[PDB]
This record gives C-alpha cells, structure tokens and sequence, in this order.
C-alpha cells in the first residue's frame, strides 16, 4: 500500500484526517478572534477626532532621528591614547 | 531507613514476583499490566538502564 | 494547568509574575536584605516603561478629545460671531 | 493512611504521615562447557544468554577500573 | 429519577460525599495542633526541604551542597537564608505552601562554599555541504552551596 | 620554502586529542578524525535540548508510577497540585516519589481530594 | 565532550561549610618578568594589586619571584594539593586581579563535568522507596494463591 | 490571485449580546488595547509581518499598549488573526509619577498600582 509519486504534493496524496484534537485547536483560536473582532468594534475615538493629535510628538521623535542621523562623524583623537603606546616597554629598573 | 547500604540497595532494586490472572480477560490489557511491570515503569526508581524490571506470572 | 491559574486571575505560567518570581530568593543571614535579582530589576524596568506608555497615550488621547472639542467650540464660536451687522 | 489539614488562615498544609507498623499477624515464623554453562547461567538469572559472553579486549580496556563514587 | 442499577446507571468511579464542614474544621484544628506539638517538642530528626532558588526548585537537607549555574555576588563562606522554602517535610509530617511556607514557619541556612567555572562546554554548529562550521566554547560561572541547617517553629 | 608551516603537529594534535577514544582509523588519521570530531561536537550541542526533554520524560515516569502506587494517574495529580497551589515542579515530585514516600503518599492523598 | 572527558560528582574538600569555611587555596606563586611586555600587566598587578589581595587573603601565602621560566605565570596550590598553573602572559591588570580572585574562591577540586548540581550524604529522610513500600501485607504472610 | 483581504464593515459591529458575553460596554469604551502576539507571522503576507513590526509585536506573548482609535484598530484588524486583544482596564485609574515604578498587569488585563 504506497502513494504514488512524493506524499502530499502531487494529484494522488496520503489522506490526511482531522483530529478532534486540530478541531478544538482551530475552534479555540476561532474563539480568541471572535473576542478580537468585538473589542476591535469600539473605537474610542472617531477619525476626525485623532486626526493631529499626536502630531507634536511624531514629529519631535523625527527630529531626533534627524538630528542622530546627521550628528554621524569621526570621534576625537588624544595625545593620550597616542602616547600610552609608549608603555608596552614599560620596565622595573 | 536506617539500613546499611548494601541491603538497601538489594530492598530498592529487588524484582518482585506478580501473578496475572487472565480468564475472561483481554489479552491487550494483560498485555499492557505485564508489559509495565515487565519494564519497571510502575517503580518510581525506574531507568532504562537501571534493569529494573519484575517478573510477571500469568496464569 | 495553565488554564485554571488564569481563571484564578494568576499568570498562566507560575514562572511569571507572583510571589515565586518576584520575592527575594535569599536573604543575608543577619537578616539584611539581598541586592535585588538581574532578572527582577530588569522586569520592574520593563514594567515601569509599560506603565508610562500607558500613561502617555491616555493622556494623548484625553489631550486630543479636548483639543478638537475646543475646535468645535471656536467654530462655532466663530460662526456665530460673524453675524455682527 | 495521611491526614490532611490546612491550617487556620488557610495558607499552609500540614500532612500528618506516621509509619505504620507491619501487625505480627501479617508475618510467617523464620524457616529454620561455555553453551551449557551460558544456558544455566541464563536460566538462573532470567535473562539471555547474549549478557554472558565474553567481550574483547578493546570493549574491556575502555571500561572505567576507577568510576567516581558518590554518596 | 430514580435508575435500575445497571452497568451504565452510575459513573464507574466511587462516589464521594463531601464531610461536613464542622466536623472538618474540627478535624483539622486536631491535627495542625497534633503536629504543632510535634515540633514544639522538637519530635522529629532530619528535616527535608524543597526550595526555590535560582530558577528551580532543590530538594534540600542539612550538610547538602548545591551547585547554582551563575555567580552569586557573595564572599565565599558567607551565610545567607534561601527565603522560598515551597516545602519542608520530616520522618511523620510535611508543611506544605500554597505555594510558599512563611518566613515564620521554615529557616532554611546555606553556605557559599565555592564560586568556580564550569568545565568547558562545546558549542558547536555545522551544516552539510554549506562550507558552515562554527565553534564556541562557553564556561558558564557557578557556585556551590552547602546547606547548614533547617529550622522549623511552633507557628502553625 | 620560504615560508612553511612549523606547527602543524600541533594543529593535528588539538583534533586528535579529541578522536582518541573513537574506533578504527577515526581516532589516528586526521582526515577521518577530524569529520568524526566535527559531528561529536554538533551532537554534544545539539544533546543538550534532549537532556532536557529526556529528564522530563524521566521524571513524569517515575511521577506516574509513584502515583499509580496509589490510585492517581499522573495528569490527575499534577493538575490537582496545581489546584490547590502546591508548585512543587515534576524534578523534585520524582525525588520525593523516591526518596520521601510518606510525603509523596501525602500529596497524593491531597490531589485525590482536591479531585473529589 | 562528556564522553571523552573525565567525570566527578559535586563534594567539597573536608566538609568545608559545615563547622567553618575554610579557603581551599593557600598558596600563590607568581614568576614575573622584570623585562618583558608579556609581564607588564603581571608588573602591574603586584604593584597595585597584590598587596590588597595579600591582606585580603591572610591565609594564602603569595610569593613574587620576578624571574619566571618560559611565560610569567600564576601558581595556585590548595590545600588538598591540587596544582593549578595559569598563564598571566599579555594578560592586563583587571584580567590578572579577576583570574587570582578565581583561584581564590575557587576550590582544588578538578574543572571536569560534574555528574549532579547537588549532593546529599543522607538522601532520605522517610525511608528510600523499596518496592514493599505502599505495598499492603496479608493475613499470615500469605503470598497470592498459596493453599494455607 | 491572493491578496489583502477586505473586512466588511459588519465584522466589526458588535451586537448586545456580544455586549453581554465580553462585559464591554459600547458608551465609554475602552481606552487603550493591550495587544499580544500569539501566532507566527512566518508563512504569512509581508504586509501582516510588516503591520506586526509597526505595532511592535515582534516577541510573541509580550503584552503591547495600543491607543483605541480608528488607524490603529485598522491596523490591528489587518493583523486580528495573530493577535489576542483585550481591553487594558484601570480599576486605580492611570499610575501617579509616585506609583509608576510599583505598577503590574494583571493577567485579567488590569494595570494595578500596587504590586
Ligand atoms: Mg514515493
């Protein structure tokens, strides 16, 4: 008893039988989208009324992104860093 | 407790003798009480490799 | 059994939130308290982040609602001052 | 045989588990070639006879002499 | 509503009738002071605990050492007291919390013993025919400690 | 030659260490070593998520039969357990079911109850 | 990998917690270089470093060689004998300070895989389960199907 | 072909007895959703992995704060097959700056001010 060809592509597949186990698993996440579908059914606030009301702060949080982009630029360069390579010879006398 | 550890050991490790009787009953069944007493997965010191499994007497 | 501890009201995995996670693993023995766990400074970070995006988007929607409720007014308000003659 | 008790407030429960003595009544008096040798070995011990043969010298040198011990 | 007893006429499990209220009340009143009075006259040896610390969950008796996956931030040889006992249990009776006993009832002691590095662990990925091949070793910190003592209290 | 490879023993080596105890030519020559060496350290990697799953496994079978030692079945106790807020995880069940039998006699009694 | 690595289980030295604590590591030997850039962080150390360690260590004896062989190095002895030789070559100051604080808190036992995260000498309190445990006894001592 | 799926309007018109079984009342609706990921967007349309990067629902089962209002429900209703949504509730009202740092969401989807 062989299916023809490769299992589950071809025109001839293995049957394959839901389980009372895939169909309570389908029914519960049908059940969490029914609450999803009536908690997304109560806007608090009409179109017109969100309409620029958070405008100030989409656009102070551009301007950072903004100022982050064009503050890009090489970091300082120290005496410091140049001359502690001097230690690697570093001795007890 | 209170043992000493040799006749401890012998006491948790031992195989116990259990008797089956099978009149009027579904060989399946049996089949599945010998086959977990067989193994040893009705003792909770049990281990694939700890040979831990009884013996089963059916009648 | 995650589906009982969420009819109780409790986190659905014990590992979450509640005493078993949240509460000092141990203590000095004087009694002196240990520093607080990575695990639950970070979560407090994270809850206190939580709390103040809660709080910021209420108060931008509350800000918005009065906001075009004093639109409405000026309109209206406008409107009606027009008729002056 | 365990008795079961929450306390008063209700948030710790006390299980009250003693060891039950055996009744005397429960308890009887004191009483007062290698094919050959692997089948008699094996009908001894309830087991096959595969566990009984030998095994080679490399099997027997990779055995650990000193396993750690605990407890 | 009265069912001819058949097979069927009833579920095949037993069944149970739920004591009275007052009498179950009474009898655990007697027990709790029954064990009560068995820790005030300190009727018990070994005392076993089971502990949360870390992340899991140890099964713990005095002069037991522990060994915890991470460092602890503590000198060795420092006492500190393991503060979620979930269950303490002795030879003829156990104190179980819903989930965790009180401070009052259990004093769980340890002892930081050692702070080391695990043996060397092998991290290693490889995919065929994928020229990927990838090592890593990782020593995770530790500290092993020893459990000093476990005290319980009349404070049932 | 001007520059040649001095520490190639050592190279080898490193590998070989790792293949001493395998069979056959795997634990000398280095060309079958080290592929077997490369597939020791997948498996002791990809081991470590078994480990875990296997000690589960372990432990629910030794919960089950310490339970079945007293008329529960396993998902019966671990769900009446949690019922009644005992958080007690399957690792330290199976070391009481061993070790404390009283105790687990004790829990056991407490699920049935809670079930009833 | 386990298999080819040698195994213990989880034990201290001699019980070491439980009258007193005391520190496996007694001695440390470091072989420094006067010259040499491999030891300047070991020169470091024992200038800035070792003398605060040394007084907060009153049981470890530390010694300081300045004239090391092959590497500059850091011995560590503990009491039940252990040997532990670790490289402090090219080694920075805070590496050096981390890996002697190590050695400090560290006992002589071998770093090879530990069979157990925990070790108990008494296991059971109630009784080891054995398999006549939870079983009931009968009348007489009789066993199943026995005439008497 | 496969393409966006348009919602009809009346999938998203609650009825009293829809009222009655999630304890939502259509006056003075709720404020803010808490949204969590609960399915994979892996063989799902870009679009959906994209609305689901937007919304910040990257981690599954990690609980996000959205504002009720008309394009974020657009977006959430694009995406309403990976997602649980439940109403954020306030039995204290918003945290105080005092309390911010003392707050915890209760799994009933509660923000209580003491924890
Ligand atoms: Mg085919």
């Amino acid at each position: 008893g062989r299916i023809p060809g490769r299992q589950w592509i071809g025109k001839h597949r293995r049957p394959r039988f839901v389980s009372l186990r895939a169909k309570q698993n389908m029914i519960r996440r049908l059940e969490i989208e029914a609450e999803n579908h009536y908690w997304l059914s109560m806007p608090y606030m009409t179109r017109e009324q969100e309409r620029g009301h958070a405008a100030v702060r989409r656009r102070e949080a551009f301007e950072a992104i903004k100022a982050a982009a064009t503050s890009k630029f090489p970091p300082h360069r120290f005496i410091a860093d140049q001359l502690d390579h001097l230690n690697v010879t570093k001795k007890w006398s | 407790s209170s043992f000493s550890r040799a006749p401890q050991q012998w006491a948790t490790f031992a195989r116990i003798w259990y008797l089956l009787d099978g009149k009027m009953q579904p060989p399946g069944k049996l089949a599945a009480m010998a086959s977990i007493r067989l193994q040893g997965l009705h003792k909770p010191v049990y281990h694939a490799l700890s040979d831990c499994g009884d013996h089963v007497v059916i009648m | 059994g995650g589906q009982w501890r969420l009819q109780q009201g409790l986190a659905a995995n014990p590992s979450g939130y509640g005493p078993l996670t949240e509460l000092p693993d141990w203590s000095y023995a004087d009694g002196r308290p240990a520093p607080p766990m990575k695990g639950q400074l970070r979560r407090k970070a994270e809850r206190e982040t939580f709390a103040r995006r809660v709080v910021l988007l209420s108060q931008e929607m509350d800000a918005g609602l009065q906001a075009w409720q004093l639109r409405q007014q000026k309109l209206q308000e406008e409107q009606r001052k027009q008729e002056n003659a | 045989n365990v008795e079961l008790a929450l306390t008063s407030d209700g948030r710790t429960i006390v299980c009250y588990h003693p060891s039950v003595d055996i009744p005397y009544e429960h308890t009887k008096p004191i009483p007062r070639e290698e094919g050959p040798m692997i089948e008699q070995l094996s009908k001894m011990f309830f087991t096959t006879k595969h566990r009984w043969y030998p095994h080679g010298r490399y099997h027997r040198c990779r055995k650990n002499l000193n396993p750690p011990k605990d407890r | 509503g009265y069912v001819p007893k058949t097979s069927l006429s009833s579920p095949p499990w037993p069944e149970v009738v739920l004591p009275d209220p007052v009498e179950e009340t009474r009898h655990h009143a007697e027990v709790v002071k029954k064990v009560n009075e068995m820790i005030v006259t300190g009727q018990y040896g070994r005392l076993f605990a089971v502990v949360h610390f870390a992340s899991r969950q140890w099964k713990v008796t005095s002069e037991d050492l522990i060994l915890i996956g991470n460092e602890l931030d503590l000198a060795c040889g420092e006492r500190i007291r393991l503060e979620k006992v979930l269950l303490v249990g002795a030879d003829n009776f156990t104190l179980l919390g819903k989930p965790l006993l009180g401070k009052d009832l259990v004093r769980v002691e340890a002892t930081v013993i050692e702070k080391t590095e695990s043996w060397p662990r092998i991290i290693m990925r490889f995919r065929k025919r994928k020229n990927f091949k990838k090592k890593r070793i990782v020593t995770t910190p530790q500290t092993v400690l020893r459990i000093n003592s476990i005290e319980i209290a009349p404070c049932l | 030659l001007r520059n040649r490879v001095t520490d190639r023993y050592f190279r080898i080596q490193e590998v070989l260490k790792h293949a001493r105890h395998f069979r056959g030519r795997k634990n000398r020559c280095y060309r079958l070593a080290v592929r077997t060496v490369i597939r020791a350290f997948v498996k002791c990697t990809k081991a470590r998520y078994l480990k875990k799953k296997n000690m589960r496994t372990l432990w629910i079978n030794r919960i089950t039969a310490a339970s079945q030692e007293h008329g529960l079945k396993y998902p019966a106790l671990i769900g009446n357990l949690v019922k009644c807020q005992v958080e007690l995880n399957r690792k330290v069940l199976a070391d009481l079911a061993i070790y404390e039998p009283k105790t687990f006699k004790s829990l056991a009694a407490l699920a049935s109850r809670r079930r009833h | 990998t386990a298999r080819g690595t040698p195994s213990r289980f989880l034990a201290s030295v001699l019980h070491n917690g439980l009258g007193r604590y005391v520190q496996q590591l007694q001695r440390l030997s470091f072989s420094v270089s006067r010259d040499g850039a491999s030891s300047r962080g070991a020169r470091e150390f024992v200038e800035r470093e070792v003398i605060d360690f040394a007084r907060r260590n009153p049981g470890v004896v530390i010694y300081v060689n300045s004239r090391p062989c092959c590497v500059p190095r850091v011995v560590a002895e503990y009491l039940n004998g252990a040997v532990r030789e670790e490289s402090i070559h090219c080694k920075s100051v805070e590496e050096i300070s981390t890996l002697v604080q190590k050695l400090a808190d560290q006992s002589g036992l071998d770093v090879i895989r530990i069979r157990k995260p925990f070790h108990t000498d008494n296991p059971s309190i109630q009784g080891q389960w054995h398999p006549f445990t939870n079983k009931p006894t009968t009348f007489r001592g009789l066993r199943p199907r026995e005439v008497q | 072909k496969f393409t966006r799926s348009r919602i009809p309007e009346k999938v998203f018109q609650a009825s009293p007895e829809d009222h009655e079984k999630y304890g939502g009342d259509p006056q003075n609706p709720h404020k803010l959703h808490i949204v969590t990921r609960i399915k994979s967007t892996r063989r799902r349309p870009y679009w959906e992995k994209d609305i689901i990067k937007m919304l910040g629902l990257e981690k599954a089962h990690t609980p996000q704060v959205h504002k009720n209002i008309p394009s974020v429900n657009a977006k959430l209703k694009v995406v309403k097959h990976l997602i649980r949504i439940k109403p954020l509730k306030l039995p204290q009202g918003l945290p105080a700056e005092e309390n911010m740092s003392n707050t915890c969401l209760k799994s009933t989807g509660e923000l209580v001010v003491q924890w």
